[PDB]
């Protein structure tokens, strides 16, 4: 069998009304989630968000939903996002590279959505069940 | 929109 599951990556950003003491101009939020009706927790062990080295403790882990990071900053950047699976064999994880871009002052808030598709060939019985409970479909 | 410099 071959099982396909959908992931949704996305982010929001907007100008703060008041810059922080550090000079951070924006609030933003990044997320990994399933499409409507899909609880990806069935097959996702954790999501690791790799922030820019300019952030303290840049490696941010969510072991359970919502898989997200809420932060404040002054600039956008490329954010590796690793999704780890509740799997006993390969693939154990997948790494997306996510563009966390901010809006320029005067322009509308960012509200970006990105749909990803994962294909698993011949998963174990145990892992197949997890994928199907998360809204996976055989292909 | 400002972005964090790579170099």
């Amino acid at each position: 069998c071959t099982v396909q599951v959908r992931l949704e990556l996305g982010h929001r950003a907007q100008l703060r009304k008041k810059p922080t003491t550090e000079g951070f101009t924006h609030d933003w939020m990044v997320f990994v989630r399933g499409p409507e009706q899909c609880d990806i927790q069935h097959f996702v062990e954790k999501v690791v968000f790799w922030l820019h080295d300019s952030f303290p403790k840049p490696r941010r882990v969510c072991k359970e939903p919502p898989y997200k990071v809420e932060e404040s900053g002054y600039a956008g950047f490329i954010m590796p996002i690793e999704v780890h699976f509740k799997n006993k064999e390969e693939p154990r994880k997948v790494c997306f590279t996510y563009d966390l871009f901010l809006n320029l002052e005067g322009n509308p808030p960012v509200n970006h959505l990105r749909c990803e598709k994962l294909t698993f060939n011949n998963p174990t019985t145990e892992f197949r069940y997890k994928l199907l409970r998360a809204g996976g479909v055989m292909v | 929109a400002p972005r964090k410099q790579l170099a």
